[PDB]
């Protein structure tokens, strides 16, 4: 009567504990999974942080090698113009020497001949002056 | 007619003096270029060796 | 019985309220857990993307170093050509010096004392003209 009413209510209690205990276990297991994920999220954030810095510095290296190729291409072209310049220099020396060789070609063995003829005649005139001094 | 050969030599010597001056310009430009190359090389080495001392 | 019945009624209301709060507990934790999983997935995908971007940045750096080597080889070849031409110029300048000094030896046409001989001949002809005069 009341006796069976009490037994019904006692059961309803047992059932409500069973529900609440199951729920309690869900909750604290769910709290586990959330803390493990918080830690994982933290690890990932840190990897991304480090990796963004590696990216920044590798971008810097890349800008620097791009600049060096620009500058080294400048060097190559300058050396090319140096070579072209030096080759003109050699051509000019070689022209100068052609002219210097033609200058040398101008030579005269005929002027020594007049030299000796004139010399003897001056001293023949000296002979004549000595004989006219004698009187 | 040797004076002609002389004015030809003078003309070519003017030209070669000009080429020597152009040459010394270009050499100044290579000295510039090499200074930028050294600057770039040292900037690269410093970034690397900063990361190297950081990782220690 | 009279008092025990009311004990059980209170326990019932309390446990039911407990379970309702615990249920909302759960459904909230499950939502938050899902949000954490999607953030986590999003970060993982990002980490792959950045690792790929890093590999391609490394390849870019490798390729740039090779290209600088190729230009360095070309530079060295040009440097040797400049050295060879400088030696060529040194030898030509010496030869031209030798030719110019030969010219100076030849250039010295002191033979132009032809005029000295001639002028002396007319001075001495003057002398014996005046002396035949006396």
């Amino acid at each position: 009567d009341s006796k069976q009413h009490i037994e019904v209510l006692k059961e309803s209690l047992t059932a409500k504990e069973q529900r609440a205990a199951i729920l309690q276990t869900e909750v604290d297991a769910l709290r586990l999974r959330l803390e493990e994920k918080e830690t994982m999220l933290n690890k990932k954030t840190k990897q991304i942080q480090d990796m963004a810095e590696e990216k920044g510095t590798q971008a810097g290296e890349i800008h620097d090698l791009k600049d060096m190729l620009d500058v080294k291409e400048r060097k190559v072209n300058v050396l090319q113009k140096k070579i072209e310049n030096l080759q003109e220099q050699l051509r000019d020396k070689e022209k100068q020497m052609s002219s210097l060789k033609e200058r040398v070609k101008s030579l005269q063995a005929d002027t020594t001949n007049t030299d000796t003829a004139l010399t003897t005649l001056e001293e023949a005139l000296a002979d004549k002056e000595r004989t006219i001094e004698r009187l | 007619i040797l004076q002609d050969i002389d004015r030809e030599l003078d003309l070519v010597e003017r030209e070669s003096a000009k080429l020597r001056k152009k040459q010394a310009e270009l050499d100044e430009e290579e000295k510039e270029i090499d200074a930028k190359l050294r600057y770039l090389e040292m900037g690269i080495n410093r970034r690397k060796e900063a990361l190297l001392k950081e990782r220690e």
